[PDB]
């Protein structure tokens, strides 16, 4: 009969993209060791000061650098967690975090235009949060929801960044991952997930919905927001992305090596001042770090450094032991053109392979000052196209599939046989992607991927229902955010 | 020796060396010459030089910035025997720039700093996250040409207005024109805050700077 | 002192893409080989199956199938050279296919339309035989483009003359780079042969030493080689003319819906053919070759912009390694009907894995509407991907210089790095794209707001206009033209 | 064109030495941390012993031996820093010390006797403090000698004074470089403290952030560390003065005949004395040291230029790697009583091995005679040594440019190098020696047809007659001249 | 540019052992008519002679030296028709190469370049020459000195028969004759009877020039 | 002997091109060891890939 034992056999399950060795890991490693050391970092906020000088730390009190001896590191890494769950209203929507491979997207933040389409651009405001909201809590391949765009209509008028955690976990059940907060409000946010959870502080802490991200202020220090940041994350249980964000040849080496070894230090040292104020705290070691263009004066976000890069954290972070929060399906493009597709996929093609946790980028345009709500969709449907590629190509006596190329034999098709229809859903199906000859094509509009994706953010924005909160926790969060601006405008 | 001190102070910033901009700055303290004349027959010579470079496509940022370091270098060598005690004045317009407080993003404020710088006018940075109040007394003060703050974000751009505010009740808003730039600024900023200048960016803004004064 | 000695240390130079471990590749080895006994290859070639069978193959006469042993693959493995150069007209143009990961670009072919610009819009016009001289100008431009491959058909010498002859002059004649054909017909193989002969003077040692033609065969698939496939194949192997063995099956379609199932019929294919070339000449250049992708059961089309192409030319990249052979797959492909979003996508999908995994030649550059049409447009903004994705196969060097710790130190907590000498010796290290654009809102909308497509169009105006192709002497080219002449009167005299 | 994109690539910079896998490495831990348990460690300072009950270890007084339980080492190895720059008087003579194959040289320490020539009968004299301050001149202009190492005792400083106060500030005196005390003495590591915060104006904080001063100290084998050596290790980790641990176990003798035993014996002591240190203040910069050798059982003697040597050391850089730890291991000696032909075999294999292992630091430079005597001929010798030793670690970078078949085919058969752009742009790449003869014997005959090591001593001679040394502020010195003297008066109270 | 501009492109073009920038220099300079004498002569000489001093100051070596002598050959190369079409300086010729059953000839060319370099006109026979064509070279081009390179105490012997055969033509008594090689000694030139020693490419050249 | 197994020879220069198949056919062929004998059997050598 038919062999159904085989020995020991080595299979390699997907497609596996490498960019370093053990060596140079380490190498990146100890020169990241030599900087905490000199310069060392400038943490402003002199409670975290105080932290970093209570663990060992020798604090500079007249310049306040902070030099972080290689054993804090150690410890700290030792501690904070491999692994953590973020959660949406909806545990559907819940997101695994982990150390490893496993790829997740998220959208881009934050924007203060949005583009409508001919195509236009106007300043955003609060009710877009709310509409991209919609949107992505319909696109499937958006694991949570990240502030998208500044409700830069409620700037000055009250505590923008607590509407700004408002209307997002109302418009979406899906994990929220501010973008932007304010040190001074986590306690806001705090009590406005513990409302949701009707006041059960342990209900908000074991099922976080609410995480928040802050950078390191590119080159070697913390600011005093971004130690609030994590200090206040770490005590409230708020899962925190200590993102840093530097420039190669403008706030970092213009070699990528170095500018990860600038990149690292900042993080691990946010990583080390989380895990001291309270060991087991959530961190993710984030980057969207890329490579400033000496010729052109700008930011690219959408070049294969920034790509390179991203991949190039993500595997730092495995071997850190920590789930990674990169840039990806990024773009420098003002309008979704060929261009856009281009960086888009080159941007987040590479962090995918690479295993990035969570790639941010999705909607993006513009270097990051713009939110296209097609390109939303059209980076949703790139996704599915990466999901695809990454199933790389299973080997097995199955998929070989030798009898079924004896069945077919020479000069015939695999169209009626059973296998094929079995398999109809499993190759590739893009929603947006356009497929057809162009007879049909053109007999539905010669219509191009921007078009088709409007249409389709019209029709999503239009019939998409997104599971609201009970009125009776609404009104107690709503509460708070006017407990907020109340306080804005008595300072 | 003079020819050889200009000939020298030139090399300096078109080679990119900080050493021997402060060697320079120094064979000239050790000869009496007016470091006015230095700051600009020798060094601003081949500020000029670069900045032609710059406009050919040969040299790029890098350049610029890597050769108005060595101009302060130098200056810096002479500031003492300079204006602080001759108290003489240079030339060109003079432009007292920095980023908005409560913002610290500096690479392009430090990038239209120096276009500015190699245009030929005279820089004052004031660093970043400028409290409001110091672009105030920093302009009656130095009394420039110019004021320029730099914001790059929609809450830092706020900050804008009250430069023009505190300093129009300090009787001083009509003795210099201001001007704004960053990402999220544009010419609609400046038209509805009242700021004189726009800056789109760091050649804009030297353009604009000169064809409003020069 | 700094120290400057150090121990072995390992390192990983760009970027290591994996699909398989030894165990997969023997066992796609394995199924290949079974399904070459059973069910075996159907040779429609008469002299094909002869050489086949004098060497051992099982050979049925009434169904014309060819049963090949694994020991003849072994021996045409052995046979056949891990590398070959590609010469252009121009010396500096030559390219190196070898086994390994040393990737090349070559536009797609062929279209039968080709884009255009009218009265506003780009649509599309039949192809005719200057269309390819026009395409040849600008692929002799392109820097990533390393050779010509037949891009579009000379429909305009169909039932006049001998068209795929036109397909090879004028190519040769347009551009100083090494042509590839696309499309060649067993029966006028010599043709070539002799029009590569007349440009080196006659001299046929001269042709064979410096091949600047060479060509592509496609077996029909699921298992078979056509007549014009074997001749192609055979002629080549005598005429010293390295040959692109190109399987093009399709998952669901003439394959299996399993991708490993597909390289297995895409493989035994390919095989056949290149043991073929083997037996009727040792030491043949050849190339494993592939452009299969996957059949869209939901759609009844042929979509190569999908990431099924490129994980099959990704695979074919590492199977070409793994049998010691340098690789020729499709990459750089669009299903887009115009250079939109779509296009950029998959070009770059479709490109980057194959690429990212070694392929030798990725061609597809230029293509849309799968492989109907051909833009320049598209072409050149292809070209400017290839050259942000030649930055990102660079990786992340890591050494003491590139970790940059004393830079770093130099520069210190809060400062930038614009003024170091570091930065500046470097400004040309970065990625620096052409066509893409990456300036701020302002100065693009003053630019003229205009997105890529408009952007590549007026490039490609400006090249057709002032580019300068090397030109053949006109004495050697009307001896080439003769034999053009003398294969056109042959097809009016059928 | 030329290619210019290549895919994944997997390199070895250098050259790799391999002794161990994982399960071996593993096997030598276990087996310690079994022999740190039985029979364990007798630690005669009694504040030492303090330090390890306080922590966790199982104590006999009586015995004054001390268990270490393996959760204390791995703690240790937490705590211990994986680098630390040595610093010296002059910043560009900083060294980095650090866990890898970065390999650094220092001389040897502490002959009791030095080489001499007198009137063509070889001639070794009895070590005086002025002997330390050539040697220290020496070491200093010597390039492949990072930092200098008390290489003899002052001899003529015993009973008249400290000693080991006049062995600080001579060596500091009399080289830029950082210093490293071969034998500092417990109850005045005050003293080298206060001369390197004299040095640096009296700032404390200075002094620990730019150590130019570091000590070794010896576990006493077998197993046991003696109250001078606790003191070293607890003193240098609460003054922030690097300490480096090494032992000196020899196989057949202290510790089994079996290499593999002699390191678990060699592991156990510098373990014990790295969790001390560590235990004392956490973040302690120390070495993971060795100059553990084979007793020779048919010569009664300790051969220090043995195979064994060079492996012992070699072994011992990998553990420090394995275990995190920067290496400092012994090298370039030898058994020699003379300049000779076995000095160059002895003293080249006990130090190639060492260093293509990755040592950090390789000690040994101008020994002779099993460690009794310090020769400066043999010291330049040893220098040029390893500029060789340097070349051979290059390896054989393999990439498109070092491949040059552009300059192998552009130059032809039966054709030389010489003229080749290529060849003269890197002419100053081969290994140049700066003593060891090349030439034909004519031109050598014609130099005087001298060996090695009078060409070696007209080199001595020349450096310490015409090197200039960086020389301490006048005033500074008269600070840290005080502190000597201050030292020198106690020594007379006793 | 300028006569004086073109002498000056010349001699960088060989102290930069640039063959590319020898031969534009010679283009520019058959171009603008100018002599080809001045542009050697004052030209690439001066610059081939400037290379010599850094060569003997220990700044430059061999394949500075090689490479110089190249440079300056390219753009020569460029003007020998030119310098045919109307005739026309070296301190002598020398006629070098290496003897019958000898393929060495690494040190040969180094010998014959570091003469170049000094002056001398090297007229290089190539590796493996017969003895009779060593002969059939004296009376053609008389050069002042017949120099062989053996490297084999077997092809060193062969040293002898460019004795015995070049009196056996009544020629010796013009060319001195000179030996070297890493298996030749000064006393093996004294024993066949031979002028000069070449102990080294240097030596051979300040042992030529003895030969004033 | 070149030119009999498939070798290039262009017989006016004596240069000969080998094509890689013959480079694997020679390494196939040859032994991988050898065995060098003294006069004394004791002092055979053997040389072998290793």
């Amino acid at each position: 009969a038919k062999n159904n034992a085989v020995a020991g056999f080595n299979a390699l399950n997907g497609v596996e993209l490498n960019l370093f060795t053990t060596d140079e890991l380490k190498a990146i490693h100890y020169a990241t060791m030599e900087v905490l050391m000199d310069p060392g970092i400038q943490v402003s906020d002199p409670e975290a000061r105080q932290i970093f000088k209570e663990n060992g730390c020798e604090v500079n009190e007249k310049t306040n650098v902070v030099k972080i001896p290689e054993y804090l590191v150690r410890k700290a890494l030792q501690l904070a967690p491999s692994r953590f769950v973020l959660w949406g209203r909806d545990k559907k929507f819940n997101t695994v975090q982990e150390c490893g491979g496993k790829v997740h997207w998220t959208c881009f933040g934050t924007g203060v235009k949005v583009c409508k389409y001919k195509y236009v651009t106007v300043d955003s405001v609060e009710k877009d949060i709310a509409d991209i909201a919609k949107l992505c809590d319909w696109a499937e391949n958006i694991d949570y929801f990240s502030l998208p765009v500044s409700a830069r209509d409620i700037a000055g008028q009250g505590a923008q960044d607590v509407h700004e955690t408002l209307t997002p976990l109302a418009n979406t059940a899906k994990h929220f991952h501010h973008i932007d907060p304010v040190g001074e409000n986590v306690e806001y946010y705090r009590d406005i997930v513990k409302a949701y959870y009707g006041g059960d502080e342990e209900e908000a802490r074991k099922k976080p919905i609410f995480s928040m991200l802050l950078c390191p202020t590119s080159p070697l220090e913390l600011s005093v927001n971004a130690c609030q940041v994590i200090i206040k994350g770490a005590r409230f249980g708020i899962p925190v992305n200590v993102l840093s964000m530097a420039m190669s040849g403008g706030s970092s080496p213009v070699y990528l090596a170095g500018t990860l070894v600038t990149h690292n230090a900042e993080v691990l040292s946010g990583i080390v001042l989380a895990q001291l104020t309270v060991p087991g705290a959530k961190v993710w070691y984030g980057s969207s770090t890329t490579t400033f263009d000496l010729k052109k004066g700008t930011a690219p976000v959408g070049s294969p450094e920034l790509g390179l890069i991203s991949a190039a954290v993500a595997k730092l972070a495995q071997f850190y032991g920590l789930p990674s929060y990169v840039a990806g399906s990024x773009s420098d493009a003002k309008v979704p053109d060929d261009q856009a597709g281009h960086e888009k996929t080159m941007t987040t093609l590479l962090p995918a392979l690479a295993g990035a946790n969570t790639i941010y980028g999705a909607g993006m345009l513009e270097l990051g000052m713009t939110f296209s709500m097609e390109q939303l969709v059209i980076d949703n449907d790139i996704f599915s196209m990466v999901k695809k590629a990454m199933q790389g190509i299973p080997v097995s006596e199955e998929t070989l599939a030798v009898e079924s190329i004896q069945k077919v034999g020479i000069g015939n098709n695999f169209l009626a046989l059973k296998q094929t229809r079995q398999l109809v859903d499993y190759p590739s199906n893009p929603m947006l992607l356009d497929r057809h000859m162009f007879g049909d094509w053109a007999a539905a509009g010669s219509k191009d991927l921007a078009t088709v994706a409007h249409e389709k953010v019209e029709d999503v924005l239009k019939n998409h229902q997104v599971t609201p909160i009970d009125a009776d926790i609404f009104k107690d969060m709503q509460a708070i955010v006017d407990k907020a601006d109340k306080a804005f405008r008595g300072m | 020796n003079k020819e050889e001190i200009i000939a020298k102070a030139k090399e300096a910033i078109t080679d990119f060396d900080d050493e021997l901009a402060e060697e320079v700055a120094n064979e000239a303290l050790a000869a009496g010459i007016d470091p006015v004349e230095l700051i600009e027959k020798g060094f601003t010579a081949g500020m000029e030089e670069v900045g032609e470079k710059f406009g050919q496509g040969e040299l790029f940022l890098p350049h610029v910035l890597a050769a108005a370091e060595a101009m302060n270098s130098g200056i810096k060598v002479i500031t003492p025997e300079m204006e602080k005690r001759k108290s003489q004045t240079k030339s060109l317009g003079t432009v007292a720039i920095g980023t908005i407080e409560g913002d610290i993003h500096s690479i392009g404020k430090d990038i239209v700093a120096s276009m500015l710088n190699i245009a030929g006018f005279k820089v004052v940075d004031l660093g970043r996250d400028v409290p409001i109040n110091t672009f105030v007394e920093k302009v009656k003060e130095l009394k420039p040409q110019v004021v320029a703050s730099s914001a790059l974000m929609t809450t830092t751009m706020v900050n804008q207005i009250q430069i023009e505010e505190q300093l129009k009740e300090a009787g001083v808003r009509d003795q210099v024109k201001t001007m704004v730039g960053g990402a999220p600024v544009t010419q609609d900023w400046a038209d509805k805050i009242g700021a004189d200048i726009y800056g789109e960016s760091a050649n804009d803004a030297v353009a604009k700077v000169k064809a409003a004064l020069n």
